[PDB]
RNA sequence: ACAAGUGGCGUUCAGCCACCCGAGAUUGAGCAAUAACAGGUCUGUGAUGCCCUUAGAUGUCCGGGGCUGCACGCGCGCUACACUGACUGGCUCAGCGUGUGCCUACCCUACGCCGGCAGGCGCGGGUAACCCGUUGAACCCCAUUCGUGAUGGGGAUCGGGGAUUGCAAUUAUUCCCCAUGAACGAGGAAUUCCCAGUAAGUGCGGGUCAUAAGCUUGCGUUGAUUAAGUCCCUGCCCUUUGUACA
């Protein structure tokens, strides 16, 4: 309960800075990605307790975090979590993390923007995408 | 042999007061064993303050049902109270029940006369019974 | 508010050595003068009881009160 | 004109496939136990088929 | 073990017709069991008054009570048919079965 | 004295109904017992990972005072209120994957059966696990 | 290009039932419920349109009425008119539009462009 | 021997105020087990001032919108802060609620006049209910607005503000408000 | 249950106030006069008068489209700006009512099996105080964690997937899984609503409905502060008064 002498007051792991004053799951929230529910499940099937600090636990732990965290079918976080479970161009079954998700994000914006279809034409013009009213709301 | 009522609201509750060697049970579960305990004292009222003593030949069972948690603590205190006044007027002289009566009565009415407020209905144009909505001019 | 995530060295002597000489010692209580988090509250604050300096007065779920032994 | 075309669209499960049982209109209709009138024919006939205001 | 079963929507003519039904029974002492009180069930349709839509928006309230009611009693089921033929009053319909 | 379930506390008694029920392992855990959410109004899975020994201990519990349930009266036990964002809040009914997998383990070590009804009920077996254990908290204070 | 894993190469060689798995709910709740003469009909004429090029021509433009069809991928190379209340729009089908609605490549409206407010 | 809560007497606390007598009700008839009575008080003119001083205090913390409606939330936080009295300070509570309520009712207020909005404002004097119940409402106000925005809970903060009226501390926003209304009424004379 | 009994006030008359005995000492809604407005409704009408169109129809059908569009206002509302809280487990309680249909496909659902959900599948019950249903409702209660941070509040916007309805969901109908974390920290001049089971907090039925509620209509549950009065404000009625206004 006295800070240890391997207590972190930050991580900077895949480039965000995640503080070593929160707690681990709560610390993790800031890649884009992973939210809690992935979260809670992240830390179940990685075998930590899920009661420490950011800055308790040792690397070897934490790399177990983040290598079973980037293939989780490795480990049996199972087949409805994942936030691609057919991809547009590869079909395999992924999560997909903090810069990933983003690239995909606007490749399919922009593909939306090519063919001509009508969910990017939305996007482009500054329209609500899913069917709302703009009347009389959302005015900047 | 008793049973007599009381209640508060929709909430209902009747003991079962006979002859026996003292005994209180809220459908099966003693005085000691319901669930609110910010509002302990007000089942524990007449235990507080009849004494042990003067329930000491009677087994008492109540049975409630309805209303909200707290309608139903109402209407189990004032069950009690008009069990043990029932059986007391019953099988012990009177003066003993005005004893207890003038003891219960004079501490708080509710128990032993009952609740007559109930809850009014909504009528039209708000979302209450006298509450309007908002009624912009411009 | 920049509190403590866990105790620092010379933390201990505070929270032994002044604390049970308090008046009323709740988990609002240390965090006002320590900058600490109400979670190290909480947690050590409960873990004193089982060094008996403390007396447990009342428990809820949302405010817990210990005082001095005497 | 066809009898294939004409008139072959579902008139099950619509707004067109229930009206006022007296007065040929379909809005703001009264479904329940059997009246399917609309609210005015209802207003009408109230105290005839028995519902009093009390 | 013959029950005859009475419904209205008024409680006068079907307290009329029950008492007569029960007179005539118990002046013949057949066994009957009394008339056991079934709860009312309030038909409500609540309009709205207007028929454009324009005023102050006023509703209106309906209601259509049904008083349901039976007698049961055990006996020749032909010696049953001699009943039924002093209750013919309206208002009240009676429904047989055994 | 004796001691039925009706009489004690049932904050403590469904806790060390469930620490019997952690205690005696055979009561099966099956496969997906970490990962799941149990209804679609909650928001995560469990802070304690003994969730399953003690909504099976509750379970038969529920059983104990009333008899003649099935799942879909299980789901209206354990039903919830719904945050619905900008929305106004729900009742939203609670998970029929949880209770029949627990009702079923709960009969996989012989301690409930069914009814005559084709809901459940407990056994003399099962009424005497849950009177044990009633007159085991009895005690503690 | 290569749609769930699978290119048109090897995509044209399927049935509706092999499109089942890999298509999103929609499409796979379409051809569970199973479509209808017009469509079918619509894909005769489509045929007939793509039989009868010289090899680097495109087909002739059959127009349609239709705007909720799916994409299904036979229908690739195709100029089909679909109608958006006042013009059949021309579309260009490539294997990147298989899976999306046929009322996508006809607009229905103009993007709105203000000027002053009234009174 | 009814005693509040279960623990604390009634039969010993001092009202050193004549005015106060029949508008605090914690004297012997008053005695209750708890601050819930459910009752039917403000019913009638002058029925509600003798309701018990404990549960017009617990329904004083009934206030705003997001605890609207919900009694028994503030028989818990009142049971806290009476016990909070009582280890703090170690008196009997019934002589702090009995101080703060005697000491905090302004004694001179001002009334408004001067043909709705042009401000000339007259000093009268209140009568004893009106100090009462102003005393438990700038009472209530202070510690939910003290406790609003902090790491301080509510229950020490109403006890010490109880107690912050009882010695007349001028952090008490009861005892501020107290000196700040009345001396406006000194002001305009 | 009547201002009936008592005390007081009261031109000793209307009544008003206080208090016992009492379930109860202003429960709430429907109903609604003389007579008028150029109030709304010809879009409820096979109620309609006339004018209009009446076969390259303003009848009538089938198909795509529309009422949903947005440099922008105004109003009804919902959700919050957190520690009385949030999140996770446990515990225990209602009540108004709905339920297989001339026209016509459209229903309440027990229980068992398979899934993490919406759901899939089958035997059952019900035209109702019988079956769903002891309607195991939410808030409230009891312990865990969180610790004043735009944070674990806010869940707006935005991606892939699964299911249901339907002839058909794109301009996402609905639902669930995962991801994303915008102002907002309690709102200024003006103003809305309200007096006891009342305001407010909180859910559950009915409507519309092949799918269904941020609306409306009811039901209950937890349940208060404050007033027991005035004509200052805002409307309105009345009496006296002025007219060349009808
Ligand atoms: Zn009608």
């Amino acid at each position: 309960l006295v800070i240890p002498e391997k207590f972190q007051h930050i991580l900077r792991v895949l480039n965000t800075n995640i503080d070593g004053r929160r707690k681990i799951a709560f610390a993790i929230t800031a890649i884009k990605g992973v939210g809690r529910r992935y979260a809670h499940v992240v830390l179940r099937k990685a075998d930590i307790d899920l009661t420490k600090r950011a800055g308790e636990l040792t690397e070897d732990e934490v790399e177990r975090v983040i290598t079973i965290m980037q293939n989780p079918r490795q480990y049996k976080i199972p087949d409805w979590f994942l936030n691609r479970q057919k991809d547009v161009k590869d079909g395999k079954y992924s999560q997909v993390l903090a810069n990933g998700l983003d690239n995909k994000l606007r490749e399919d914006l922009e593909r939306l923007k090519k063919i001509r279809a009508h969910r990017g034409l939305r996007h482009f013009w500054g329209l609500r995408v899913r069917g709302q009213h703009t009347k009389t709301t959302g005015r900047r | 042999s008793v049973q007599v009522f009381g209640r508060k609201k929709t909430a209902t509750a009747v003991a079962h007061c006979k002859r026996g060697n003292g005994l209180i049970k809220v459908n099966g579960r003693p005085l000691e064993m319901i669930e609110p305990r910010t509002l302990q004292y007000k089942l524990l009222e007449p235990v507080l303050l009849l004494g042990k003593e003067r329930f000491a030949g009677v087994d008492i069972r109540v049975r409630v049902k309805g209303g909200g948690h707290v309608a139903q603590i109402y209407a189990i205190r004032q069950s009690i109270s008009k069990a043990l006044v029932a059986y007391y007027q019953k099988y012990v002289d009177e003066a003993s029940k005005k004893e207890i009566k003038d003891i219960l009565i004079q501490y708080d009415r509710t128990l032993l006369v009952a609740d007559p407020r109930r809850c009014e209905s909504k009528k039209f144009g708000g979302p209450g019974a006298r509450a309007r909505y908002q009624k912009s001019y411009r | 508010l920049n509190n403590l995530v866990l105790f620092d060295k010379a933390t201990y002597d505070k929270l032994c050595k002044e604390v049970p000489n308090y008046k009323l010692i709740t988990p609002a209580v240390v965090s006002e003068r320590l900058k600490i988090r109400g979670s190290l509250a909480r947690a050590a604050l409960q873990e004193l009881l089982s060094k008996g300096l403390i007396k447990l007065v009342s428990k809820h779920r949302a405010q817990v009160i210990y005082t001095r032994n005497t | 004109g066809h009898q294939q075309l004409y008139w072959s669209h579902p008139r099950k499960f619509g707004q067109g496939s229930r009206s006022c049982r007296v007065c040929s209109n379909r809005h703001g209709l009264i479904r329940k136990y059997g009246l399917n009138m609309c609210r005015q024919c209802f207003r009408q006939y109230a105290k005839d088929i028995g519902f009093i205001k009390l | 073990r013959i029950r005859i079963t009475l419904t209205s929507r008024n409680v006068k003519s079907l307290e009329k017709v029950c008492a007569d039904l029960i007179r005539g029974a118990k002046e013949k002492n057949l066994k009957v069991k009394g008339p056991v009180r079934m709860p009312t069930k309030t038909l409500r349709i609540t309009t709205r008054k207007t028929p454009c839509g324009e005023g102050s928006k006023t509703w209106d309230r309906f209601q259509m009570r049904i008083h349901k009611r039976l007698i049961d009693l055990h006996s020749p089921s032909e010696i049953v048919k001699q009943i039924t033929s002093i209750s013919i009053e309206p208002g009240v319909e009676v429904e047989v079965t055994i | 004295p004796g001691v039925t379930v009706k009489d004690v506390n049932q904050q403590e008694f469904v806790r060390a109904l469930a620490a019997f029920l952690k205690k005696s392992g055979k009561l099966k855990v099956p496969e997906w017992v970490d990962t799941v959410k149990l209804a679609k109004h909650k928001e995560l899975a469990p802070y304690d990972e003994n969730w399953f020994y003690t909504r099976a201990a509750s379970t038969a519990r529920h059983l104990y005072l009333r008899g003649g349930a099935g799942v879909g009266s299980m789901t209206k036990i354990y039903g919830g209120r719904q945050r619905n964002g900008v929305m106004p809040s729900h009742f939203s009914r609670g998970s029929k994957s949880v209770a029949r997998r627990v009702l079923q383990a709960l009969e996989g070590l012989k301690m409930v059966e069914k009814d005559q009804d084709g809901g459940r009920k407990l056994t003399p077996q099962g009424q005497r696990d849950l009177d044990r254990i009633a007159g085991q908290v009895a005690a503690a204070n | 290009f290569t749609y769930r894993g699978v290119d048109l190469d090897q995509l044209l060689d399927m049935s509706y039932e092999q499109l089942m798995q890999l298509y999103s709910a929609r499409q796979r709740r379409r051809l569970n419920r199973g479509l209808r003469r017009k469509q079918h009909s619509l894909l005769k004429r489509l045929r007939k349109a793509k039989k009868e090029a010289p090899p680097m021509e495109k087909p002739e433009v059959v127009k349609t009425h239709l705007r909720d069809m799916i994409i299904l991928p036979e229908m690739v190379g195709s100029m089909v008119g679909v109608y958006n209340g006042k013009t059949f729009n021309q579309v260009e089908i490539k294997p990147e539009m298989i899976g999306h609605y046929l009322g996508e490549f006809s607009i229905t409206y103009k993007p709105v462009k203000h000027g002053r407010p009234g009174i | 021997d009814i005693k509040l809560f279960g623990k604390w007497s009634t039969d010993d606390v001092q009202i050193n105020d004549i005015s106060l007598q029949d508008y605090i009700a914690v004297k012997e008839k008053y005695a209750k087990y708890l601050p819930h009575s459910a009752g039917r008080y403000a019913a009638k003119r002058f029925r509600k001032a003798q309701c018990p001083i404990v549960e017009r205090l617990t329904n004083s913390m009934m206030m705003h919108g997001r605890n609207n409606g919900k009694k028994l939330m503030t028989v818990r936080i009142v049971k806290h802060a009476f016990e909070i009295i009582h280890l703090l300070t170690g008196e009997n509570p019934l002589q702090v609620l009995v101080n703060a309520i005697i000491n905090s009712g302004p004694r001179e207020d001002s009334t408004r006049i001067g043909r709705a909005g042009t401000v000339r404002r007259q000093a009268v004097d209140v009568s004893p209910l009106r100090r009462v119940n102003q005393a438990i409402w700038l009472l209530c106000t202070g510690a939910r607005e003290a406790a609003f925005r902090n790491i301080k809970t509510i229950a020490e903060c109403l006890a010490d503000e109880l107690i912050n009226a009882a010695k007349g501390s001028s952090n008490s926003y009861a005892i501020k408000k107290k000196d700040e209304l009345e001396r406006v009424a000194k002001s305009n004379r």
